[PDB]
């Protein structure tokens, strides 16, 4: 008769579910965008030439997207290096003198209460006793009054004393990748029909992501990646109203967004050294920062994702559309940066519909500018935008949308009221666990005498 | 040659997850906000790699790979048969059933090492 | 450590659409084989085929070559180990030999030289290859009978008498008393229907604490009739206890 | 078992010190201002570790716990008896006495391992 | 304990313009001549939200 | 401010009295001695030890 005996062995294909310190990596080329520091890479390093991916056969695992790490390790990176790279720049702490101002120049239409506003105010020289008379002008989010025949003051002077980007540094979202370090391991879940959670049947592993660039929002995710076969949508808690709802497309609905005036940067100096980045006159006409998108391609696309409510709500129900409750600017419009400048687009143009389903045009929208941001709970910080010199206009892919929900029907309104979403929409399909090489097994062996 | 890959043999039996057990050692080392966190990871790499360095050297073995010993098999350490083990379960499944009985062996692996060095030398 | 599940079946003439499916449950559907078996009464046993999931290879034997199908479907999981899928046969030219209870019962292990030997079978589908026409069963309730006067045992149950074709099923309290039952064979009179019975064993005190309601279900005529049995009984021996 | 414990034979008589060989070897690795302190001495710690393992490798050993060689004993490294010392003296006491010559011996130890390995092959 | 100690300071509110002149009394009692007054009661110019 | 913003203390609610301490004196009385029985120790066996 025989007895077992434990061997030992090394290199077992065994991990267990854990977290870690994860980092950055980036393509070669972008390396070579340097633009002195493009907000992350300065220091990362390239990706592989080579990349691999190791199809785990016969293999299953339980992911979780809501119950991940690399969402909350990314959001607080991404603030990390958000505060890291306005350690160095252009604080306003004397940007808050009184000042005095007028509506812009122009053939008022009274019914336009004048976005743009046209200001002198008192500014301290290189020298600390003489002061000027320098004028600029700011956005009507800016500035509160106070009541001089008129006054004003910038918005975040009674909030928290700001800083100012650096011109020099860009807000380009590049593609960012996350590996894992050395013993361990990241799942990808090569799964078309996955809704982010539970036993995905075909796992692979990799040991870094695909390029996903910090392209942040609201109500509306950008440039990501979108859904293989059909529009699937993701909710911790489709019967809880109170989580959202995010929505992932099949076809990316292209948004053409500009700001038409030809501006003007004035740099007015309070020294020393220091070199506040004013905006100046404006050369030609005056018509705000709109958006563009297909009016067909959209009409078709919110077909295509009701089809996908119904699979939730009954076979035969009626799915209705609004605008936003209520709240603030970085709530209830869709905040985001181009180029440069941060628009709030109003939501409600898109927001028209009633879903009673069992040539060329195009739906314009119309967005605020602001320069001076409070974004994120209270910790990105109080940031100036430097104000773009010419004519800003880009082109995006709309890959995604973060719903809400308020008992005959049911209507859906836009949320994207915290950030954490933003990287859940792309970083649903990675896990990442601790490699455990110590396989014990028995066998018929004794050690040597 | 079979080279199926890196933890490629994860779902595969446990027999057939023996063939490639050089892969996943070789990986395993792989040898300023960004600063911090890619030198942190970077220790934590070296560090869980001389834990089981270490215990694959106080346990006599210090030979990478498979290695006997002379412990016996406690069989309620999740009793069956050979054949129902090496042609049939996954290295997953097992370490999860053996997972609760672990510590116990690897605190018995210890000690019987030492005494066979100390008598054996003398 | 899971059961699979089997599909009854209608009985069928020479012809007529033929097929029979299984479940799974409990175990990792893709590793372990798929076999199949029939036993009649003029044959005996005798091996069909045998198919895996994952790879989808099927070896028949030569005496159903050219006219038993199979089939397997894809996986749904459930844990990472556990999963749920499921199988189809369908077995054409259908000859009176080939009346008789068959069944599904899956390979023991995923690797070796044993990889395939049934270790976990099924329940039981049961053919009837038949022209004869359907027929419903004809549910007497049985009166309760002394098994012992000094112990106070009696018992109870229902007669499932003339149907056709095989098999007749009989429940109790849909599905509550389980515990003292015992189903008798059915027996094929010389005209071509059957007769069963079937009797639980109850203690002879309880009368008005639990309902006795026998379930017998036949499915190729679609038929449930609900019995009521009667714990009143007719036997000189056991009126003694009441 | 015996098991009393890490550096419990510490002052012990060395032949009973050499009974408690693994447990010290077990917990030797035990594998923002606080940051740097804590990350500094996780360091030091896998440093002091591989000091110590690359001796015992280059000197052929490479083995866990007691190692013989062929260095031939200089008596005036504190000449006593066997019986004179794994009876009576303890490890801090040895270490001391014998701390003087240690790195003479560190360094012949080195040498001659290089010249075995060498014409042993060929 | 001196490293934490400027540590936790480092992020905090720093008071270099609460250096101007102070206009003090002595605080509102019953003053019982003996008692200088531990505490003082003071007004002074302070800058706003704006410089 | 900007976002700066003193703590500053206000009026006074209620009486003014001082911050004080409260040691029980007998287990003091007892403890001194106590310790002074280990003084003696080091300064002879019979000596007078002022505080
Ligand atoms: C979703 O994704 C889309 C597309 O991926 C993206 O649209 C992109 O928008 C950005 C800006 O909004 C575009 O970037 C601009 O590109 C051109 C020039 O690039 C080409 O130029 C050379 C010419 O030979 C080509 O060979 C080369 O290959 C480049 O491709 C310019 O309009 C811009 O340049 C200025 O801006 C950048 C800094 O903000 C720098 O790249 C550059 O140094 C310029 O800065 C200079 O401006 C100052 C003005 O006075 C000047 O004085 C300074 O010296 C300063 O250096 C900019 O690079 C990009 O091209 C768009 N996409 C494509 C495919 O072209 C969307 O933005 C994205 N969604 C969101 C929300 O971001
Ligand atoms: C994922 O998990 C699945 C299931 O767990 C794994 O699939 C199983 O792999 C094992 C091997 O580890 C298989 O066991 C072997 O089975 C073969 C097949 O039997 C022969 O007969 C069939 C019918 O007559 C025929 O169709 C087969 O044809 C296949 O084989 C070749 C190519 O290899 C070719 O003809 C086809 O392309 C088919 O692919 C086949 O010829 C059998 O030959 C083996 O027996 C030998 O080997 C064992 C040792 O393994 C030895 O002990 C024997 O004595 C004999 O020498 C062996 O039994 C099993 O059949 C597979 N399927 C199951 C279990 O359903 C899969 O490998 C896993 N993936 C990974 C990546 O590991
Ligand atoms: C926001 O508000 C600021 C106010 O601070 C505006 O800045 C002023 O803009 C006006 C134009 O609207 C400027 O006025 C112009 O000044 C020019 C420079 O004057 C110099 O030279 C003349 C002699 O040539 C001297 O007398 C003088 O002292 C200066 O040394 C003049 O050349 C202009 O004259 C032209 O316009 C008048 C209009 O009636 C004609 O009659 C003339 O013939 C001639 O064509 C004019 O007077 C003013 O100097 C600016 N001041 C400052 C401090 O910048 C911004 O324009 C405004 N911006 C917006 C977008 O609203
Ligand atoms: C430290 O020193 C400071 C000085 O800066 C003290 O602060 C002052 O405290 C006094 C109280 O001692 C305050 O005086 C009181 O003001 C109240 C508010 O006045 C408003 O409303 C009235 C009309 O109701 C207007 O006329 C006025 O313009 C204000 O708009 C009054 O309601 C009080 O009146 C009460 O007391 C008088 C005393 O005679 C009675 O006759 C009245 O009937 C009534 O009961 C009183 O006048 C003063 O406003 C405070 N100033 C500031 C700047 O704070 C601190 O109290 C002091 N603290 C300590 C601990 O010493
Ligand atoms: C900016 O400073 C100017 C001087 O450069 C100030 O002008 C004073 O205005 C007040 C009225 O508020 C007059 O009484 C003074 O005579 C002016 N001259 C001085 C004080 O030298 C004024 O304080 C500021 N004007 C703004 C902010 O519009
Ligand atoms: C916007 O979406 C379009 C898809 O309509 C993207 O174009 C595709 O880009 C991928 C690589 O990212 C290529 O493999 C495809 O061949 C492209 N499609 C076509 C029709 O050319 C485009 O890159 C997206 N722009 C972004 C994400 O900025
Ligand atoms: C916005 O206005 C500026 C003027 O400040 C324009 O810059 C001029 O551009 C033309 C050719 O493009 C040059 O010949 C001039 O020398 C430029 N002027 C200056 C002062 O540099 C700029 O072109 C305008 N932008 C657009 C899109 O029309
Ligand atoms: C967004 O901008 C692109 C480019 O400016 C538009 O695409 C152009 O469409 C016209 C047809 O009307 C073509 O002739 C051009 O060749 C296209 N340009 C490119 C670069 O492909 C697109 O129509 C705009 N979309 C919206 C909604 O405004
Ligand atoms: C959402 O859209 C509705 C219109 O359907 C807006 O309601 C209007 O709000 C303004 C206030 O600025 C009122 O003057 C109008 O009378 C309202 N119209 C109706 C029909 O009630 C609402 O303000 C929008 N909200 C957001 C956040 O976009
Ligand atoms: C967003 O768009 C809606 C509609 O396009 C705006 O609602 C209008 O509000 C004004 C008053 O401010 C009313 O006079 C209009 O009748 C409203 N329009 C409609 C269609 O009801 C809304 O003001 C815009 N801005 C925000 C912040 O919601
Ligand atoms: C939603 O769209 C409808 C129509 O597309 C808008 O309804 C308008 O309603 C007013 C009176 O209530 C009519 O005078 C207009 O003619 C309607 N519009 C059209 C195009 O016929 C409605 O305002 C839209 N809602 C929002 C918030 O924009
Ligand atoms: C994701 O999808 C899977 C299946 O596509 C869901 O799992 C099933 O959920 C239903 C109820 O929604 C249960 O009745 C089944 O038992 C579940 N199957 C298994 C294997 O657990 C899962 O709940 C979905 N989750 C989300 C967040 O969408
Ligand atoms: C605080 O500032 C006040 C004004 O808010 C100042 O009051 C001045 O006092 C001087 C006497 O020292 C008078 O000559 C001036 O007329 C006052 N008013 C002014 C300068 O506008 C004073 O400097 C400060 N008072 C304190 C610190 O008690
Ligand atoms: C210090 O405070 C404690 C608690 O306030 C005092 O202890 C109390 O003593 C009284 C007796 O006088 C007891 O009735 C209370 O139950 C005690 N309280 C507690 C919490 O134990 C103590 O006397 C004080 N010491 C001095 C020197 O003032
Ligand atoms: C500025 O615009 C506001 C908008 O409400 C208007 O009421 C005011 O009269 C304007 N002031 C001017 C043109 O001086
Ligand atoms: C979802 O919400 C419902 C009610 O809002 C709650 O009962 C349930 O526990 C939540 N979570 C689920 C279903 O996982
Ligand atoms: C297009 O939009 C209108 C309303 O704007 C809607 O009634 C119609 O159904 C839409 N077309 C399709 C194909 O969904
Ligand atoms: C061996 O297994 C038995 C099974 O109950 C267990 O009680 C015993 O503790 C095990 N041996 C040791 C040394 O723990
Ligand atoms: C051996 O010991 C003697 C004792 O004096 C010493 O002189 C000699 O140097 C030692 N051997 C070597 C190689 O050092
Ligand atoms: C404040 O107290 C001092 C204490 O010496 C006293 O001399 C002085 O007169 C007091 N001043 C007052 C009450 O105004």
């Amino acid at each position: 008769a025989e007895n077992l005996w434990v061997t030992v062995y090394y290199g077992v294909p065994v991990w267990k579910d854990a977290e870690t310190t994860l980092f950055c990596a980036s393509d070669a080329k972008a390396y070579e965008t340097e633009k002195h520091n493009v907000w992350a890479t300065h220091a990362c390093v390239p990706t592989d030439p080579n990349p691999q991916e190791i199809h785990l056969e016969n293999v299953t695992e339980e992911f979780n997207m809501w119950k991940n790490n690399m969402v909350e390790q990314m959001h607080t990176d991404i603030i990390s290096l958000w505060d890291q790279s306005l350690k160095p720049c252009v604080k306003l702490t004397p940007l808050c003198v009184t000042l005095q101002c007028t509506n812009v120049t122009n053939n008022i239409t009274d019914d336009m209460r004048g976005e743009m506003k046209n200001c002198s105010f008192n500014m301290t020289t290189e020298l600390r006793d003489k002061k000027q008379k320098v004028y600029s002008l700011f956005y009507r989010l800016d500035v509160v009054q106070i009541n001089s025949n008129k006054e004003y003051r910038l918005i975040n002077c009674n909030t928290s004393a700001c800083t100012q980007a650096c011109p020099k540094v860009s807000f380009e979202p590049i593609p960012i990748h996350y590996c894992a370090p050395a013993g361990f391991a990241i799942l990808k879940c090569k799964d078309k029909k996955f809704n982010g959670t539970g036993p995905c049947p075909s796992v692979s592993t990799v040991q870094c992501t695909h390029g996903i660039k910090p392209v942040v929002s609201t109500q509306l995710l950008l440039n990501g990646s979108l859904a293989e076969e059909e529009v699937m949508i993701r909710s911790e808690n489709i019967t809880n109203n109170a989580k959202n709802i995010l929505v992932q497309f099949n076809t990316p609905v292209q948004i053409n967004c500009t700001r038409p005036m030809n501006m003007t940067r004035k740099s007015i100096r309070i020294g020393p050294g220091q070199a506040f980045y004013a905006l100046g006159d404006i050369i030609g006409d005056i018509r705000q920062a709109h958006c563009n998108v297909s009016k067909a391609t959209w009409n078709e696309t919110l077909g295509k994702v009701v089809k996908q409510l119904r699979k939730h709500f009954g076979n035969n129900t009626i799915i209705r559309f609004a605008n936003s409750s209520g709240g603030d600017l970085e709530v209830t419009t869709h905040s985001f940066n181009c180029g440069g400048e941060f628009f709030y687009c109003n939501t409600s143009g898109l927001f028209n519909s009633t879903w009673i389903s069992n040539s060329n045009d195009s739906i314009t929208l119309p967005c605020r500018i602001k320069q001076i941001i409070n974004m994120w709970q209270r910790i990105g910080q109080c940031m100036y935008a430097p104000p773009i010199q010419g004519v800003i206009r880009c082109v995006s892919n709309i890959t995604g949308l973060i719903l809400t929900r308020d008992s005959t029907t049911e209507t859906f309104r836009p949320g994207g009221g915290d950030m954490r979403d933003n990287w859940r929409s792309e970083l649903y399909k990675y896990k990442v666990v601790k490699i455990e090489p110590l396989g014990v097994a028995p066998t018929r062996c004794k050690r040597r005498v | 040659a079979v080279f199926l890959g890196f933890l490629g043999a994860a779902g595969s039996t446990m027999g057939a997850a023996s063939m490639t057990l050089t892969v996943q050692a070789r990986n395993l080392l792989s040898g300023t906000v960004w600063g911090i966190k890619q030198l942190q990871a970077r220790v934590l790499a070296v560090e869980r790699y001389l834990r089981d360095q270490q215990l694959l050297g106080i346990w006599g073995c210090s030979g990478k790979l498979i290695c006997c010993t002379n412990v016996p098999w406690n069989s309620s350490w999740s009793n069956r048969n050979l054949s129902e083990i090496w042609d049939n379960m996954t290295w997953l499944q097992w370490d999860k059933e053996i997972s609760n009985y672990t510590q116990i062996i690897y605190g018995l692996l210890e000690e019987s090492q030492n005494q066979q060095e100390k008598n054996e030398q003398d | 450590q899971g059961q699979l599940v089997q599909s009854g079946a209608e009985l069928k003439k020479p012809g007529a659409s033929v097929k029979i499916s299984c479940k799974t449950s409990g175990y990792r559907f893709n590793f372990y084989h798929i076999n199949w078996i029939r036993q009649t009464a003029g044959r005996g046993p005798e091996w069909m085929g045998w198919i895996s999931p994952y790879s989808g290879d099927k070896n028949l034997a030569p005496a159903f070559q050219d006219r038993v199908i199979m089939t397997t479907d894809t996986e749904v999981p459930v844990t990472s180990f556990t999963s749920t899928g499921a199988a189809y046969m369908e077995i054409r030219n259908l000859k009176f030999d080939d009346t008789g209870t068959y069944f599904c019962a899956k390979g023991l292990l995923r690797d070796g030289s044993s990889t395939w030997l049934p270790y976990l079978w099924g329940q039981g589908t049961l053919l009837t290859v038949s022209s004869a026409s359907t027929k419903g069963p004809s549910v007497f309730p049985l009166a309760p009978s002394s098994k012992s006067t000094s112990g106070g045992t009696a018992a109870l149950g229902c007669l499932v008498k003339d149907y056709f074709p095989e098999p007749v099923t009989v429940s109790w309290n849909s599905g509550a008393l389980t515990s003292g039952v015992h189903t008798f064979p059915a027996v094929l009179q010389s005209s071509g229907l059957y007769s069963l019975s079937s009797v639980v064993t109850v203690p002879s005190s309880s009368l008005g604490t639990q309902t006795y309601i026998c379930n017998v279900n036949h499915k190729p005529s679609n038929t449930k009739v609900d019995k009521r049995v009667e714990p009143k009984s007719c036997d000189k021996g056991l009126e003694v206890l009441f």
